RNA sequence: ACGACCAGGGCUACACACGUGCUACAAUGGCGCAUACAAAGAGAAGCGACCUCGCGAGAGCAAGCGGACCUCAUAAAGUGCGUCGUAGUCCGGAUUGGAGUCUGCAACUCGACUCCAUGAAGUCGGAAUCGCUAGUAAUCGUGGAUCAGAAUGCCACGGUG
RNA sequence: CCUCCUAAAGAGUAACGGAGGAGCACGAAGGUUGGCUAAUCCUGGUCGGACAUCAGGAGGUUAGUGCAAUGGCAUAAGCCA
């Protein structure tokens, strides 16, 4: 059960089992099912590998895994490049979506750090 | 090599989505089923497309057109 | 964003400007105040001095800042840190 | 053995072609691929060491040899004769098959594998390539596993230049850069 | 000039501390299909049906109507069937990347919304502390003002209770 | 009680002279047969870092000796079985 090189979960179902691979969410598992003829609701385990195979060449279509996370990093190291305000902000490590700093930028700025 | 000490190793056969058909010693013991292969995995054909940098221009002319 | 079917905004000065230098082949920097203008690619090899609200910075024009906008470049605000 | 018999007969030829070698025996040769389990975390259990040795055993048909401390070092926390890593030392139709395994099956399924160091090779032949998850190996099964870990593989030759081991390797379609 | 005009910036900064809220930590639930029952309001530089196109936000076309007539406008929790089976999960949605839409001379600083991806923390919270006695608490949705656009706020309205 | 120096190239040789150790350990750390050769550094190598484990080169005993110091030790007296 390995798809785009990482190990899928044979229990659950198709639709949620794909949603493990980097790249694809719902919708983009839903499309990839209608694309092969699967069903949904059925699991990885009892799947033909003819079907297996099928469901590999769809998602062979969408840019997943180690590629979409290489292009992610581009993206992010060409902003930091050109030195532009969303570059400054991920230099940083601070929201970049113009969200307030003042209080809660938690998730960017991680756990509280005490005065020295 | 020493008799009782070592892990079992026998010939199987390891098939591919490519349709390759591969004959090799392992442990495995049962008939394998690759995904991928050297001859199948997108060396050649994916680095190029992997990369993709692109130029800016081309967008803002592909958009706009001005 | 701006939307697709208006097109990309750019101020007529600055444009006049930016085509007059063009013309001359100049490299002397152009102060310009208008940050909410969107870079263009006639626009490279340009720099052009924009207001970041207190002094103008220059930015060197490059390939990848074309689809961006003139304010990105001029950071406003000046911080270094609390202690 | 397939490999060594493309060697035999292709490989060999190919390295004669290129470098304009005047003996066939001053050509190149796979000495001894070495895998090598570095496993800190042993001195704290005993068991965790043993899996390491059996997951190597799975990966290459030889049963592994257990290294120990050859000086006491207190910045690990480690006395000497301490069983602190896991070796097996690959040589002939064994060597060969192995290799065969890890270019036609193992490293493809390495995860976002963008390719191999090309200056990776000691200066005198011998390449060195590390592998951070043991699953890539079809041997070891995913659900059976407990802790993730890897190894490091050592192809020594007897390259005399770092650059006829690179062509050797070539030679053999190892992937590279 | 401590008066007046203008463009750009700031009022949105960020080692941190506090207050008031929203969303959660799941199964008295999430997701999917079907399906029922409101009230109170607003609307002319406005509310904008239907039909067509758009995955969608929306776009195009264009009736109606200063309105118990038309529009905003499908109530939602609920009910029925199905699925998930106690996991950091089909929980949770932060954050970020890409693509967009609309408003507006103009959305870089600094808008809202949509789509695809991404999937932090969080498993009911220390000392302490607040509200509420009935159609109340709790929970579920709906509308209005301010408004070009921009509410988890405020002021209202009904449901279950 | 042991080692070095003082000690004057045999031995020995004093001082409240200059320096250090011992009051054991080991049923293998003893016997023998068979095999093996060190420190350190550089380069490459999953986690892995100045420093574990694996390669290869340089290196040549600068290491080791159950412990002080001296004299020895590859025929190894060093390290395995
Ligand atoms: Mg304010
Ligand atoms: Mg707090
Ligand atoms: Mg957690
Ligand atoms: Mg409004
Ligand atoms: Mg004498
Ligand atoms: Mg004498
Ligand atoms: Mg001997
Ligand atoms: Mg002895
Ligand atoms: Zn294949």
């Amino acid at each position: 059960a390995r798809i785009a090189g990482i190990n899928i979960p044979d229990h659950k179902h198709a639709v949620i089992a794909l949603t493990s691979i980097y790249g694809v969410g719902k919708t983009r598992s839903k499309a990839i099912l209608a694309a092969a003829g699967i069903a949904e609701d059925v699991k990885i385990s009892e799947l033909s590998e003819g079907q297996i195979d099928t469901l590999r060449d769809e998602v062979a279509k969408f840019v997943v895994e180690g590629d979409l996370r290489r292009e992610i990093s581009m993206s992010i190291k060409r902003l930091m490049d050109l030195g532009c305000y969303r570059g400054l902000r991920h230099r940083r490590g601070l929201p970049v979506r113009g969200q307030r700093t003042k209080t809660n930028a938690r998730t960017r700025k991680g756990p509280r750090k005490p005065i020295k | 090599m020493k008799k009782d000490i070592h892990p079992k190793y026998e010939e199987i056969t390891a098939s591919c989505s490519c349709g390759n058909v591969m004959k090799i010693r392992s442990t495995v013991g049962h008939d394998l089923n690759l995904d991928v292969c050297s001859k199948c995995h997108p060396f050649f054909t994916g680095k190029q497309r992997d990369v993709a940098t692109g130029g800016r221009v081309d967008r803002f002319n592909k958009r706009f057109n001005i | 964003p701006r939307s697709l079917k208006k097109g990309p905004f750019i101020d007529l000065h600055l444009l006049k400007k930016v085509e007059k230098a063009v013309e001359s082949g100049d490299k002397k920097p152009l102060r310009t105040w208008s940050r909410r203008s969107t870079i263009f690619p006639n626009m490279i090899g340009l720099t052009i001095a924009v207001h970041n609200g207190r002094q103008h910075v220059p930015v060197f024009v490059t390939d990848e800042m074309v689809g961006h906008k003139l304010g990105e470049f001029a950071p406003t605000r000046t911080y270094r840190g609390h202690a | 053995a397939k490999l060594h018999d493309y060697y035999k007969d292709e490989v060999v030829k190919k390295l004669m072609t290129e470098f304009n070698y005047n003996s066939v025996m001053q050509v190149p040769r796979v000495e001894k691929i070495t895998l090598n389990m570095g496993v800190g975390e042993a001195i704290a259990d005993k068991k965790l060491l043993d899996n390491a040795a059996a997951d190597l055993a799975a990966i290459s048909g030889q049963k592994p040899l257990i290294t120990k401390a050859r000086k006491s070092v207190a910045g690990f926390k480690i006395r000497q004769g301490y069983p602190i890593g896991c070796k097996v030392t690959l040589r002939g139709e064994r060597m060969w098959e192995f290799f065969e395994r890890l270019i036609t099956i193992a490293v493809p399924r390495i995860r976002d594998f963008r390719g191999l160091s090309a200056k990776s090779f000691d200066g005198r032949g011998n390449y060195s390539m590390g592998v951070r998850e043991q699953i890539i190996f079809p041997e070891i099964d995913y659900d059976k596993v407990d802790r993730v870990r890897g190894l490091d593989i050592t192809i020594t030759t007897t390259a005399k230049s770092d650059e006829e081991g690179r062509a050797l390797l070539a030679a053999f379609d190892f992937p590279f850069r």
